[PDB]
């Protein structure tokens, strides 16, 4: 219910002054306002990391100090134990005792004797504190182009990137989350350089009246430190028009794409109001768009700062769904990194459920309930695939408290009282799994009563918000899981608890073979059908549920479901559905009309198969039907899950030409966008496997042909077929399956070579408005995917044969357009960027041979974050195959040495997707020196981030992870 | 220099503002 945590909290101030830009360094004050709770409470612990304190105080008493930094490595720097069960176990305690939640110290200034009587008098006091960052190291950014005599001025800013409890890399604080307090912030900043922070504008005129300017930002709403962040430097546009707040800081030169970027914004505020029946719960909103991110969503307080990649200037198509997609989550975590708060780390898990259920709803009713079931069969694929290469993802309730372990789960690492413990790929993944609980949570109860808990919690937030604090009677933002779970029940009680311990306490995918049997095949028992599983290494055994059938024209059949799981079950059965010749359609679902005596159709009055599609019980499921049924089900179904289900069973097997007839068929309507694609690519494997039956054409030519007339197209279509963008992602799809369509004689796709060629002639003019720019990118790809692995017989790598043929002309457009967007450049470089990956894979060929230097020249300083992020995925699996150390080394020296995080981030996260020095398999000799340089930078290097080390914890994860690695 | 001489990278100081810019 309560904090176990004493020294009650109720409002701090900030002042940063003196912020350089050339030792770059802030100086700071800070003043604490604290009810006490028990006498002795003598060494008074705050936290925070790279701070050297100038002094402290306590009301013109310069008290006691204490320092530590057990964040850094271990005690002794050789301590030998160089495995992971060790360090994670030790770096564990570690940081739970960085922790203040229990009796602890960082930051511990004791009590004078002389205030501890105060203590025995008044348990109220105040803190102040001067203290300097330094050149910040893990904790903010300061953004500079490299010009640094007067673009330093005009063209730099500095803000605060950061995880979760990242304010103690800022500034010093509790233990950072589940503190109510109120703050008042003075900042010192340039007359041009605007401070964008928490709160409110209270109190600002030109300012000190001597050169510069000084901000008073007060947030009055009672909130916590983790939400607290100051954006230096951009300009300002109020976007209001609709809603007449709306604030936005980006940097110059950049504005007018906001004018178009930052609108449906409006609609956005209407629908999570058209959800909570509150207003925003704020005074204003505030974006800040930057030249970097720790991490792409970030969103705090009344404030969203994120990159300067999310602009999408009114030309750029693709990025249709992603920005306003990440501006949701930047709206909807607002909320929940607003109000509801998690009472620990173990308590968490109901907010990004929420959050991300929240604008899972958004994209309901705001584009493609098709894409958002779409989207859903995207979790599952990223839930399933995550927890069968590792353990669960569990959300605790439950400590090891007593210095126990209970971790199953410990499959590598730390979870239960810990955000810094773990693997973007497990943090990742709790965010799914967050998403589809709530949609179980569905499952089991009303939206409306959706509606209903979610407005009670906000009645009781806001109401508990906003006053004098109410003393002893204020922590009811805390909404964390158990009181949640009370107020569930208490507007429906029903059997969640069974949920939570299935779901939210047993952290298993369950697989299914619920084995297809056949009666009423003209049998005495009738239309039965057996249950069954067992795959363990991670199963989970989930029993009653329902069961969703198709019949012919008929009932949606459903059908209980048992624990004990030999099980064999009935179906609600059809009618004796004879003389289906005059049985045309007998309503098969509305009026959908369709005829096909094409199946098993003797004794056949079934068409399909299904276990909840609304796709209730996290699944994989196995089973065999009629390839029939399936090919039936993509002539139609009314599940975008059932048809690339289908799509991925026909993926498997067949090959007749009806599959390719009723393909094609299905590409061709008012169906759905990314149906097709999966289809392409359906047609991409089944006509690879058309080599010794090659009975229809060189495919898919005949789909540019049917589909596709600009002017009657007279045997080739050219020209500005946009503005319906079905077509769009159509032909943007289409030529990489064609490209992939081989058989097996050299595997000779050479129409579709020059036929891909030809299409990269064709391209328009700026009577096309839409930039025709991904259209090239995944032309390109296609070319990428012209994989020819198998021309150098004995030595053709070495300019011998300039070599040959096709090869060359796939070079000349490669060469083209990379030397284009150096010239032109369009968006991002992206076109730069799938050639780098088509350069790549013709060194996966042998064709321009395996040398780096082109990659390692993109991945240097002064280019694109998205061009050097796609350059270290090159050189991670050139240092994969290839057995280049020197590159390797130089990578992780790298790893230490740059400023951007999120490369950080990603040269660490694909390093561990595709790895070299690969367990058990050790060629290259990790064990010489490797694993002495890696295990400094998991201890020294890398106090800079949580995740920096989180990372190099999944190296010693997947190099060597549970042992010593055959060193000594 | 004859078959293929791709220009090799720039890196220059900002890279946004010619990246986004339409």
């Amino acid at each position: 219910f309560e904090s176990p945590r004493p020294y009650k909290l109720t409002h701090q101030v900030v002042c940063i002054n003196n912020i350089n830009f050339q030792r770059k360094s802030v100086v700071g004050f800070v003043e604490l306002t604290i009810f006490p709770t028990v006498a002795n409470l003598n060494r008074i612990k705050l936290n925070s990391k790279q701070c050297r304190i100038y002094r402290v105080r306590i009301n013109d008493l310069e008290a006691a100090f204490i320092y530590n930094d057990p964040t850094l490595e271990v005690c002794h720097s050789e301590s030998k134990q160089r495995n992971l069960n060790y360090f994670s176990n030790a770096y564990a305690a570690a940081v739970s005792a960085v922790d203040p939640d229990a009796g602890n110290g960082e930051l511990c200034i004791k009590v004078p004797s002389e205030l501890w009587k105060h203590v025995d008098e008044l348990k109220v006091l105040k803190i102040h504190i001067n203290f300097s960052l330094d050149q910040p190291k893990g904790g903010l950014h300061f953004v500079v182009p490299s010009v640094e005599g007067s673009m330093a001025e005009r063209g730099a800013h500095v803000f605060s990137c950061g995880y979760q409890n990242s304010t103690r890399f800022w500034f010093p604080c509790v233990d950072s989350y589940s503190e109510l307090c109120t703050w008042k912030l003075e900042f010192t900043v340039d007359a041009a350089m605007v401070a964008v922070s928490n709160g409110d504008l209270v109190e600002t005129v030109y300012t000190h009246d001597m050169r510069k300017k000084t901000f008073h930002y007060m947030l009055t709403i009672p909130t916590a430190a983790s939400n607290i962040s100051l954006a230096i430097g951009p300009f300002e546009i109020l976007v209001d028009p609709y809603m007449h707040e709306v604030t936005h800081f980006c940097l110059p030169q950049l504005l007018p794409l906001l004018k178009h970027t930052t609108s449906y914004l409006h609609e956005v505020f209407e629908f999570y109001e058209e959800i909570l029946t509150c207003r925003y719960p704020y005074s204003c909103f505030k974006t800040v768009f930057i030249d970097e991110a720790y991490v792409e969503v970030a969103a705090y307080a009344s404030m969203s700062i994120f990159s300067t990649n999310l602009l999408h200037s009114a030309m750029i198509i693709d990025e249709t769904p992603l920005t306003r997609r990440c501006l949701a989550q930047s709206l909807a975590q607002q909320f929940f990194g607003c109000f509801i708060s998690r009472m620990s780390w173990s308590d968490e898990w109901v907010l990004k459920g929420i959050s991300g259920y929240i604008y899972g709803l958004w994209m309901k009713k705001t584009f493609g309930v098709n894409e958002y079931r779409h989207w859903i069969k995207e979790e599952l694929d990223k839930i399933v695939a995550y927890e069968l290469k590792t353990g669960g993802v569990l959300l605790h309730p439950i400590f090891g408290g007593g210095k126990e372990k209970d971790n199953p789960a410990s499959h590598l690492h730390f979870s239960i009282k810990h955000p810094h413990t773990l693997s973007w790929e497990y943090y990742s993944m709790f965010q799914c799994k967050a998403h589809l609980v709530m949609r179980l949570i569905e499952n089991r109860i009303s939206m409306e009563f959706m509606l209903q808990v979610f407005n009670k919690l906000l009645s009781l937030a806001s109401t508990a918000s906003s006053q004098k604090f109410q003393s002893h009677m204020w922590s009811q933002m805390l909404v964390s899981t158990s009181g949640f779970l009370k107020s569930i029940s208490n507007v429906s009680g029903k059997d969640i608890q069974p949920l939570i311990k299935q779901w939210v306490d047993q952290s298993g995918v369950v697989k299914f073979y619920g084995s297809f049997a056949f009666n009423r095949k003209r049998n005495v028992l009738e239309l039965e059908i057996k249950q069954d599983y067992t795959s363990p290494g991670t199963q989970k055994y989930v029993g009653p549920l329902k069961v969703t059938v198709q019949e012919l024209d008929g009932s949606f059949n459903h059908t209980l479901q048992i624990e004990e799981n030999s099980l064999k079950h009935d179906i609600p059965c059809h009618s004796k559905s004879r003389r289906n010749k005059k049985k045309k359609i007998p309503l098969m679902n509305g009026e959908e009309v369709d005829m096909d005596l094409s199946a098993m159709d003797a004794d056949s009055p079934l068409l399909w198969i299904r276990i909840d599609p609304d796709m209730s019980v996290l699944r994989k499921v196995e089973f065999e039907q009629a390839d029939f049924m399936w090919q039936y089900q993509l002539r139609y179904e009314r599940d975008v899950v059932a048809q690339q289900e289908s799509i991925l069973a026909l993926e498997k097997f067949p090959t007749p030409a009806s599959r390719l007839a009723l393909t094609d068929i299905l590409e061709q309507e008012q169906c759905f966008y990314r149906v097709r694609m999966s289809a392409c690519f359906c047609l991409a494997k089944i006509a690879n496997s058309m080599v010794s039956t090659w009975t229809g054409p060189p495919a898919m030519k005949s789909l540019f042909t049917r589909m596709f007339c600009c002017k009657s197209c007279p045997n080739i279509v050219k020209t500005n077929n946009f503005m319906s963008f079905q077509s769009y992602f159509l032909q943007k799809t289409m030529p990489v399956a064609m490209a992939l369509l081989r058989d097996v004689h050299n595997l000779c796709p050479k129409e579709v070579l020059t036929f891909i060629l030809d299409l990269i002639k064709y391209n328009d003019n700026r009577k096309n408005k839409f930039s025709d720019n991904y259209y090239r990118a995944e032309m390109i790809d296609a070319l990428a995917n012209s994989v020819t692995p198998a021309v150098s017989v004995n030595n053709e790598v070495r300019t011998l044969d300039n070599l040959n043929p096709d090869v060359r002309l796939i070079l000349e457009e490669i060469t083209r357009f990379l030397n284009m967007e150096k010239l032109l450049p369009s968006y991002r470089h992206t076109i730069t960027v799938s050639c780098l990956r088509a350069i790549r894979v013709l060194q996966k060929n042998g064709h321009v041979p395996s040398d780096p230097a082109l990659f390692k020249s993109y991945a240097e300083y002064g280019h694109f974050v998205d061009i050097r992020i796609a350059a270290l995925e090159a050189v991670v699996d050139y240092t994969k195959v290839d057995r280049s150390y020197e590159e390797l080394q130089w990578l992780l020296n790298m790893i230490q040495n740059d400023p951007v995080p999120y490369v950080r981030h990603k040269i660490l996260n694909m390093l561990t997707k595709n790895p070299p020095f690969t367990k058990n398999m050790e060629s290259p000799l990790c064990n010489e020196a490797l694993v002495d340089q890696l295990w400094k930078l998991m201890n020294s290097g890398t106090s800079h981030d949580w995740r920096l080390r989180c990372g190099a914890v999944d190296l010693y994860f997947t190099l060597f992870g549970l042992s010593r690695p055959s060193c000594l | 220099v004859s078959t293929f001489p791709l220009i090799a990278a720039r890196p220059f100081t900002i890279p946004y503002l010619t990246a986004l810019l339409p």
